[PDB]
C-alpha cells in the first residue's frame, strides 16, 4: 500500500493547476478517498471527497466553486483540477483513503503528499492545551471539547484520533473513541461522553513526540482542531 | 435519520446489487447438465471428444463447450462413493441429465434408470439417454456366439416396430435387438410423470461427432415444451 | 343546436351494458398495475409490456368512456366546446397505443416460443422499454398532427351533427387521411395474424412430437382444441371489435356521408369494448396473475409479502 | 474364527443394552408432567434477506449476534448485515457446489465447501479492501458436508465418507483423524467447552468424540433412517438429533441413552435442521413440507409453525445472545424471526 | 477388523452411568433457572429488541 | 437399532425349492419397502426382487421370473422368498435389504458395497 502525489510547485494567483495521487498495492475501484491539506504551520483541514463509483462528490464551502475532483479507476489514478488560486491556498495536500463499511476504519492511510506555494452551522472542536510538557515513562491525558453532540442514535460517536510526527503523513491512531486502529501499541486508549473526550497514553518513549489532532465524523463537513503537541 | 457513515454504507451495498444483477444475467444465459453413467460405458470417452473438439481428489469435473453462440456447462463426479443417495440431491435445477449406456449385467442400469426417474427431487427433469456403442453391438449379434434370450426370455416374443428407421445397410437382426433395448428403456419412462418431464432416446457412438448437436436439439425441445406448456397452449 | 337529441327508447338496456364495461376496464386495469407493482416476483421484460398497456387502458377508460356513454345515450353532451379537441386527442391517442402494444406483445410471444434458446439474451429490458417508447410516441404524434391541427375538416362540411353546430361533436376524416388510418390499423394485424399463425403451426409440430410416444389419430386432437382455442379467442375479440370501425369510416369517406349519426357511437363504443375486455384476455386468463389478484384483495397485501407464483 | 468373534460382539452388545436398561428408573415425560405447559409461542418474520440467484444450503450467525455468512449453489458467499439489511461483501467461488459454511468466533475467517473435496479459508481483514483465499485444505476422498471451527488455526470438518478430520490451517495438514462410522457423516456439533464434539452419520447411529484423544467415547442408536442434524445443547450434557424418519430425539451424555421423541402423525416428510433456544427450553426443527415447527423440550408438545417459506428448508441458526432465528430455504430468501 | 470393532465395542462398556431421574431433573433444574433470560421464550417489549418493525 | 436376520439356506439337489426368511426389528416394517439381493462368487452385488409395502407391486428379475416367490407379512414382522426349480447358476449369498427412506416410491444404493441396512447372509448352493 503506497500513494504518492505529481504536481505542485509555484503559480501565480488566479492560475491554474492539477495534481495526481497515484495508488498501487490495494484495491483502488472500492475504497472511497478525500483530500486534506495542511497550511504552512496551521492544523489539518478537509477540501474534498469522491465515493467508491463516483456516486457521491462534497466539497468544503471555502472551494466549492473552484475546485473540482474526479477519479480514473482502470488507471488507478486520482486527481483533482485547481482553478483560480487565491494566495491562501498555499499547503501541502494529502489524499487518504476510506472505506465504509459495518465495522471497518476508515481514515486508515495518508500518502506522502506535495506541496504547493502561490505567490455556518459547523461543528467546532477545541483542543484545549497548545503544548504539554512531559517526560517519558508516566502517563499524558490529552483531551477535546466539541460544540455538539457527537453521539448518534444508533450508538456510535464518531470521533477520530490522529498523531503526525515531526516530517512524516499523520497516521490513525483511534477510530470512534474506543478502538485502536491496526497495530498500534496497546498503551493509547480513548474515552469520552459524546461531548468531551479524552486520550490516555500508559508510557512515553521517543517516538511519541508530535502533534495529536483530532476529528469528528457526524455531519459531512469535516473540522479537525488546532491540535496539541508533545515535545 | 441516518449518519455520514451509514450513509456511504448503503452506498456500497446498493454497489454489490449491481454486480449481482449483472453476473445473474451470465448465470440465466449458460445451460447445466449432469452426465451419469457406468465405467463400464464410454462416457469418459464421450466427454474427451467434446472437450478435444469445442488436482488429485477432485469430486468433479466440468467441461464447457459452445455450440450455435450459447453456453452449456457439463459435470460428472470423479472421486465420490459409491452411494449416491446424498448428492444426488444438488442437481435438482439442471436442464437435462445425460445417462449413458453400454448396450453391447443390463438390468442394473435398467434399475438406475428407473430410480432416477422416480426420485422426489429428481422430478421435472428430463432424460437424454445414449445407448453408445452400437458397432460393438451390432458386431456381437451377428456373430451368434451368444443369444440374449438368456438374459431376456420376452426378446424371442417381439418384432420390430413399424415406425422404425433402420440403416439402409444393416441387417434386421441387429434392428430388432437395438429397438428391444430402446422399447425396455422406454418402458419406465412411459409409465410415470405424465407429462412432467420426457426421455429422448438415441442410437449413438462414442466415435461419433454429431453429440454436440443432439444435445443441442433436445435441450432446445424441451426448453420449447416447458414455454408451450407455461403459456397454456400445450 | 337540437332541441330533442332524437332520444332512444326509454329503456335503459343499452346504457346499462355500456357502463359495465367503463367498471370493468378501470378497475381490472387498477388491479393489474398495483399486482404487477408490488409483487416484485414477475419484474421481467414481458409483463412490462402488459402494465403499459394496463395503463394506457385505464387512462383511456376514466376520461374518455363516461363522456362517451353521455355523448352516445343522450346524442347531445354539455361538456363545453374547448374540451371537445381534448376528448378527441384523447380519444385518438390512446386507442392505437393499445394496438401498438398488442404488436410487440404478439412479436415478443412469438421470439419466446420459436427461439426458446437465445430468449434471454434478446429481449432485455431495453427491447421492452423500446417499444413502450415507440408505440406511445407514434400514437401521438399522429393524433396531434392530424386532429389537434384540424386537418380531418378540410373542405368537409356535408356532415350538420358537428363543425357547423356548438353542441354536436365529431371527428370524420376526409378522403386524404382514411389511407393512413387503414395502413395504421393493417399492418400490426397483418403482422399479429401472421406470427400467431407460426406459433399455433409450431404447437401442432410439437403436439405430434409428443403424442405417438408413450387412439393416435384422435389423440393430437384434443391437444390442438386448447391451443386452437386460445390463439382464436385472443385474435377474435380484437380482431371483431376493430374491424367495423375502419369499414365503415372507409366507406363514409370514399362516398358521401350517408352513415346514420347514431349507429358511429355503437362502433366508436365497440373499439372501446375492445380496450375494456382486453385486460380480462391477457392477466386473468392466466393462474399467476389470478393468484397475485386473490392475494391482493383477499388483503395478505401487507407484512413483507414475497410470495412466488 | 470370524464367526467366534461375531458370537462375542453379540453377547457383549447385549451386556451393553441391559445394562441401558437398568440404568433407567423412570421417564422424563412422568418426570415433567406437574411443570406448566409453555403456551402458544407466536413468531412473526421481521426482514427478508434477498439477492441469492440460487438455493442455499447452510447459515452460520457470528459471534456478535450481528453479522451472519450463507451460501448458495450459484457460486457465492455474502455476508448480511442483520440489523439493516445490507451487505458487507460478496465472495465468488472457484466450485459453484457448495454444502457448508462456517463463521470464525474471532470474526476473521470464513470458511466453505461442497463437492470439490476442498475446505477453503478466506481472510476477511486483510490489508487491502478484497476477500481472498488463504487456505485449500485437500485431504478429503468424498464430500464436505459441516465444518466447524475451534479457533483462528484449528478446523474440523466431516465429509462424504465416514472419516472425520482435524485441520490445522497454518500448514494445511491433517493432525487427527477420527474413524468408525459405517455410512456419509451429514452433521456436526461442537461443545461449548470446546473439549468434544457429536456427528451424525446416514447409519442411524451418532457418535460422542474426544478432540484431544482423537478416539470415540460414546455410541447412540436410536433412530430408524439417516441423521441429518444434531443441535446439542446450552448445558452440553446432552443433544438433538433430526433424522428422515420425521423424529427428533433427544440424548444424554451421562445416562448414555435416549430420553424423549418428539413427532406427530400428520408429519411424514424429513428433517433437515435442528437448533436450540437460549435457555434449552425451545427446540426447533426445519422440515421438508416447507414449515419449521416449535417444540417443548420438556414436554413433546408443539408450540408454534414458522411457516412463510415456499420451498424446503435447508439451515436454521439461533443467535447467541438468543433475540432471533434465523431460516433459509431453497427459494433463495433468509428470514429472521422473532 | 472385526478385532478392531470388538475392541471398541468393548471399550465403551465399562463405563460410569447415572439413573436417568437424576439427569431429568438435571435438565429441568438448568431450564428453569435460565429461563428469565430467555427472549423467545418471554418477548421483551418493543422497545430494546434491534429487530422493531 | 434396525437390524435384519436371514434364514433358510442350505445346499439343495438341483431342480430342489428351498424358503428363505428375514426377520426384521428395530423400524416400522409396514413403512419400507423390501428387497432380495444377492453376491455371486467372484462378482459383485445384483439386484433380484422386491416388494412394495402393502404387497400390491410385486417386481422380478429376468433371469429367475416364473421361478421365484416374494411375499411379506406385516403382523409377524418378516420378508419371505420361495425358490423352486433351482440349477447350480444361482448358488449366491442372499442378502435382504431395505429401502432408506420410507412411504418413497424408490431406493437408491441397495447393491453398494457398503449398505448399513443390509442383513448379514445367507449362504445357498446347488450341487451334486
Amino acid at each position: 500500500v503506497q500513494l504518492v502525489e505529481s504536481g505542485g510547485g509555484l503559480v501565480q494567483p488566479g492560475g491554474s493547476r492539477k495534481l495526481s495521487c497515484s495508488a498501487s498495492g490495494f484495491a483502488f475501484s472500492s475504497f472511497g478517498m478525500h483530500w486534506v491539506r495542511q497550511a504552512p504551520e496551521k492544523g489539518l483541514e478537509w477540501v474534498a471527497y469522491i465515493s467508491s463509483g463516483s456516486g457521491t462528490i462534497y466539497y468544503a464551502d471555502t472551494v466549492k466553486g473552484r475546485f473540482t475532483i474526479s477519479r480514473d479507476d482502470p488507471k488507478n489514478t486520482l486527481f483533482l483540477q485547481m482553478t483560480s488560486l487565491r494566495s491562501e491556498d498555499t499547503a501541502m495536500y494529502y489524499c487518504v483513503r476510506s472505506i465504509y463499511y459495518y465495522g471497518s476504519s476508515p481514515f486508515d492511510f495518508w500518502g506522502q503528499g506535495t506541496t504547493l506555494t502561490v505567490s455556518s452551522a459547523d461543528i467546532v472542536m477545541t483542543q484545549a492545551t497548545s503544548s504539554v510538557p512531559v517526560t517519558p515513562g508516566e502517563s499524558v491525558s490529552i483531551s477535546c471539547r466539541s460544540s455538539k453532540s457527537l453521539l448518534h442514535s444508533n450508538g456510535n460517536t464518531y470521533l477520530y484520533w490522529f498523531l503526525q510526527r515531526p516530517g512524516q503523513s499523520p497516521q490513525l491512531l483511534i477510530y470512534r473513541m474506543s478502538n485502536l486502529a491496526s497495530g498500534v501499541p496497546d498503551r493509547f486508549s480513548g474515552s469520552g461522553s459524546g461531548t468531551a473526550f479524552t486520550l490516555t497514553i500508559s508510557r512515553l518513549e521517543a517516538e511519541d513526540v508530535g502533534v495529536y489532532y483530532c476529528m469528528q465524523h457526524l455531519e459531512y463537513p469535516l473540522t479537525f482542531g488546532a491540535g496539541t503537541k508533545l515535545e | 435519520t441516518l449518519s455520514a457513515e451509514d450513509k456511504a454504507a448503503v452506498e456500497r451495498s446498493k454497489m454489490i446489487e449491481k454486480q449481482l444483477q449483472k453476473d445473474k444475467q451470465v448465470y440465466r444465459a449458460t445451460h447445466r447438465l449432469l452426465l451419469l453413467g457406468a465405467d463400464n460405458s464410454g462416457k469418459s470417452t464421450i466427454v474427451k471428444q467434446m472437450r478435444i473438439y469445442h488436482v488429485k481428489t477432485s469430486g468433479i469435473f466440468e467441461t464447457k463447450f459452445q455450440v450455435d453462440k450459447v453456453n452449456f456447462h457439463m459435470f460428472d463426479v470423479g472421486a465420490q462413493r459409491d452411494e449416491r443417495r446424498k448428492w444426488i440431491q444438488c442437481f435438482n435445477d439442471v436442464t437435462a441429465i445425460i445417462f449413458v449406456v453400454d448396450s453391447s449385467r443390463l438390468q442394473e442400469a435398467l434399475n438406475d434408470f428407473k430410480s432416477i426417474w422416480n426420485n422426489r427431487w429428481l422430478r421435472t427433469i428430463s432424460v437424454i439417454l445414449f445407448l453408445n456403442k452400437q458397432d460393438l453391438l451390432a458386431e456381437k449379434v451377428l456373430a451368434g456366439k451368444s443369444k440374449i434370450e438368456d438374459y431376456f426370455p420376452e426378446f424371442a416374443r417381439y418384432t420390430t416396430p413399424e415406425d422404425a428407421t433402420p440403416e439402409p445397410g444393416e441387417d434386421p437382426r441387429v434392428t430388432r435387438a437395438k429397438y428391444f433395448i430402446r422399447d425396455e428403456f422406454l418402458r419406465i419412462s412411459t409409465a410415470s410423470g405424465d407429462g412432467r418431464h420426457y426421455c429422448y432416446p438415441h442410437f449413438t457412438c462414442s466415435v461419433d461427432t454429431e453429440n454436440a448437436r443432439r444435445i443441442f436439439n433436445d435441450c432446445r425441445d424441451i426448453i420449447q415444451r416447458m414455454h408451450l406448456r407455461q403459456y397454456e397452449l400445450l | 343546436c337540437i332541441k330533442s337529441s332524437y332520444a332512444p327508447w326509454p329503456r335503459a338496456i343499452l346504457y346499462g351494458v355500456l357502463g359495465l364495461g367503463a367498471l370493468l376496464a378501470v378497475f381490472g386495469n387498477l388491479l393489474v398495475i398495483i399486482a404487477i407493482l408490488h409483487f416484485k416476483q414477475l419484474h421481467t421484460p414481458t409483463n412490462f409490456l402488459v402494465a403499459s398497456l394496463a395503463c394506457a387502458d385505464f387512462l383511456v377508460g376514466v376520461t374518455v368512456m363516461p363522456f362517451s356513454t353521455v355523448r352516445s345515450v343522450e346524442s347531445c353532451w354539455y361538456f363545453g366546446e374547448s374540451y371537445c379537441k381534448f376528448h378527441t386527442c384523447f380519444d385518438t391517442s390512446f386507442c392505437f397505443a393499445s394496438l401498438f402494444h398488442l404488436c410487440c406483445i404478439s412479436i415478443d410471444r412469438y421470439i419466446a416460443v420459436t427461439d426458446p434458446l437465445t430468449y434471454p439474451t434478446k429481449f432485455t429490458v431495453s427491447v421492452s422499454g423500446l417499444c413502450i417508447a415507440l408505440s406511445w410516441f407514434f400514437s401521438v404524434t399522429y393524433s396531434f398532427s392530424i386532429f389537434y391541427t384540424g386537418a380531418n375538416e378540410e373542405g368537409i362540411e356535408e356532415l350538420v351533427v358537428a363543425l357547423t353546430c356548438v353542441g354536436g361533436c365529431q371527428a370524420p376524416l376526409n378522403q386524404n387521411w382514411v389511407l393512413l388510418c387503414f395502413l395504421l390499423f393493417f399492418l400490426p394485424t397483418v403482422v399479429m395474424v401472421f406470427l400467431y399463425g407460426r406459433i399455433f403451426l409450431v404447437a401442432k409440430y410439437q403436439a405430434r412430437k409428443i403424442e405417438g410416444t408413450a387412439s393416435y389419430k384422435e389423440r393430437v386432437a384434443k391437444r390442438e382444441r386448447k391451443a386452437a382455442k386460445t390463439l382464436g379467442i385472443a385474435m377474435a375479440a380484437f380482431l371483431v371489435s376493430w374491424l367495423p370501425y375502419i369499414i365503415d369510416a372507409v366507406i363514409d369517406a370514399y362516398m358521401n356521408f350517408i352513415t346514420p349519426a347514431y349507429v358511429y357511437e355503437i362502433l366508436v363504443w365497440c373499439v372501446y369494448y375492445n380496450s375494456a375486455m382486453n385486460p380480462l384476455i391477457y392477466a386473468f386468463f392466466y393462474p399467476w396473475f389470478r393468484k397475485a389478484i386473490k392475494l391482493i384483495v383477499s388483503g395478505k397485501v401487507f407484512r413483507a409479502d414475497s410470495s412466488t407464483t | 474364527e470370524l464367526d467366534q468373534l461375531r458370537q462375542e460382539a453379540e453377547q457383549l452388545k447385549n451386556q451393553i443394552r441391559d445394562a441401558r436398561k437398568a440404568c433407567a428408573d423412570a421417564t422424563l415425560s412422568q418426570i415433567t408432567n406437574n411443570i406448566d405447559p409453555v403456551g402458544r409461542i407466536q413468531m412473526r418474520t421481521r426482514r427478508t434477506l434477498r439477492g441469492h440467484l440460487a438455493k442455499i444450503y447452510a447459515m452460520h450467525w457470528g459471534t456478535d449476534s450481528r453479522l451472519l455468512v450463507s451460501a448458495s449453489q450459484d457460486g457465492k458467499l455474502i455476508i448480511w448485515d442483520s440489523y439493516t439489511t445490507n451487505k458487507v461483501h460478496a465472495i465468488p467461488l472457484r466450485s459453484s457446489w457448495v454444502m457448508t459454511c462456517a463463521y470464525a468466533p474471532s470474526g476473521n475467517y470464513v470458511a466453505c465447501g461442497g463437492l470439490d473435496n476442498i475446505c477453503s479459508i478466506y481472510n476477511l481483514k486483510t490489508r487491502e479492501g478484497n476477500v481472498r483465499v488463504s487456505r485449500e485444505l485437500a485431504g478429503h476422498t468424498g464430500y464436505l458436508s459441516c465444518c466447524r471451527f475451534l479457533d483462528d488455526n484449528q478446523i474440523v470438518t466431516s465429509s462424504g465418507d465416514t472419516t472425520c478430520a482435524l485441520w490445522d490451517i497454518e500448514t494445511g495438514q491433517q493432525t487427527t483423524t477420527f474413524t468408525g462410522h459405517t455410512g456419509d457423516v451429514m452433521s456436526l456439533s461442537l461443545a461449548p467447552d470446546t473439549r468434544l464434539f457429536v456427528s451424525g452419520a446416514c447409519d442411524a447411529s451418532a457418535k460422542l468424540w474426544d478432540v484431544r484423544e482423537g478416539m470415540c467415547r460414546q455410541t447412540f442408536t436410536g433412530h430408524e433412517s439417516d441423521i441429518n442434524a444434531i443441535c446439542f445443547f446450552p448445558n452440553g450434557n446432552a443433544f438433538a438429533t433430526g433424522s428422515d424418519d420425521a423424529t427428533c430425539r433427544l440424548f444424554d451424555l451421562r445416562a448414555d441413552q435416549e430420553l424423549m421423541t418428539y413427532s406427530h402423525d400428520n408429519i411424514i416428510c424429513g428433517i433437515t435442521s435442528v437448533s436450540f433456544s437460549k435457555s434449552g427450553r425451545l427446540l426447533l426443527a426445519g422440515y421438508d413440507d416447507f414449515n419449521c415447527n416449535v417444540w417443548d423440550a420438556l414436554k413433546a408438545d408443539r408450540a408454534g409453525v414458522l411457516a412463510g417459506h415456499d420451498n424446503r428448508v435447508s439451515c436454521l441458526g439461533v443467535t447467541d445472545d438468543g433475540m432471533a432465528v434465523a431460516t433459509g430455504s431453497w427459494d433463495s430468501f433468509l428470514k429472521i424471526w422473532n | 477388523q472385526a478385532r478392531k470393532l470388538v475392541e471398541q465395542l468393548k471399550m465403551e462398556a465399562n463405563i460410569d452411568r447415572i439413573k436417568v431421574s437424576k439427569a431429568a431433573a438435571d435438565l429441568m433444574a438448568y431450564c428453569e433457572a435460565h429461563a428469565k433470560e430467555d427472549p423467545l421464550l418471554t418477548p421483551v417489549p418493543a422497545s430494546e429488541n434491534p429487530f422493531r418493525e | 437399532q434396525v437390524q435384519l436376520q436371514e434364514s433358510g439356506g442350505g445346499l439343495v439337489q438341483p431342480g430342489g425349492s428351498l424358503r428363505l426368511s428375514c426377520a426384521a426389528s428395530g423400524f416400522t416394517f409396514s413403512n419400507y419397502k423390501m428387497n432380495w439381493v444377492r453376491q455371486a462368487p467372484g462378482k459383485g452385488l445384483e439386484w433380484v426382487s422386491d416388494i412394495s409395502q402393502s404387497g400390491a407391486s410385486i417386481s422380478y428379475t429376468g433371469s429367475v421370473k416364473g421361478r421365484f416367490t416374494i411375499s411379506r407379512d406385516n403382523a409377524k414382522n418378516t420378508l419371505y422368498l420361495q425358490m423352486n426349480s433351482l440349477k447350480p447358476e444361482d448358488t449366491a449369498v442372499y442378502y435382504c435389504a431395505r429401502c432408506p427412506a420410507p412411504f418413497t416410491r424408490d431406493c437408491f444404493d441397495v447393491t453398494s458395497t457398503t449398505y448399513a441396512y443390509r442383513g448379514q447372509g445367507t449362504q445357498v448352493t446347488v450341487s451334486s
